C-alpha cells in the first residue's frame, strides 16, 4: 500500500506523490512538451519565438536560442 | 366483557490566448488592485 492510497494519511494538507505509472507519466510528458516547444527552431530553417513577459516590466523578447527559450519559462 | 383495558497533455504553456486576454485580465486587475 502506496502512502496516498491508505487509509491513514501520512503528509500534510497539500503534500502528495505520484507512484510508479503517475511519476513516469508526468516525467515524460513534461520532457516531451519541453522538447516539442524548444524545436521547430532547430536547424537552418528554425523560427524565432516570442518571449512576452507576464509581469510588470512586460519586457517583449525575440529568439532562436533553446536557452533563451527554457530559462524564461515557468515550469511546474 | 366490554369493560376491560380499552374502558494527458498536463504541460499546456498557453502561447496567445493571455495575450489574447489581457485587455480583460487588466480591466479586472485595476479594480482588484
Ligand atoms: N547550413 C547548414 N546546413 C545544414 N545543417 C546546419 C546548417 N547550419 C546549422 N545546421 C545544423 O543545425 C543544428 C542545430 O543548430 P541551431 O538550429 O543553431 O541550434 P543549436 O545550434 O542551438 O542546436 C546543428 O546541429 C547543425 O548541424
Amino acid at each position: 500500500a502506496s502512502l496516498s492510497l491508505a487509509p491513514v494519511n501520512i503528509f500534510k494538507a497539500g503534500a502528495d506523490e505520484e507512484r510508479a505509472e503517475t511519476a513516469r507519466l508526468t516525467s515524460f510528458i513534461g520532457a516531451i512538451a519541453i522538447g516539442d516547444l524548444v524545436k521547430s527552431t532547430l536547424g537552418p530553417k528554425g523560427m524565432d519565438k516570442i518571449l512576452l513577459s507576464s509581469g510588470r516590466d512586460a519586457s517583449l523578447m525575440v529568439t532562436n536560442d533553446g536557452a533563451t527559450i527554457l530559462k524564461n519559462i515557468g515550469v511546474d | 366483557s366490554s369493560s376491560e383495558d380499552e374502558d494527458a497533455g498536463e504541460g499546456i504553456s498557453v502561447n496567445t490566448g493571455p495575450k489574447g486576454v489581457i485587455n480583460d485580465w487588466r480591466r479586472f486587475k485595476q479594480l482588484e488592485t
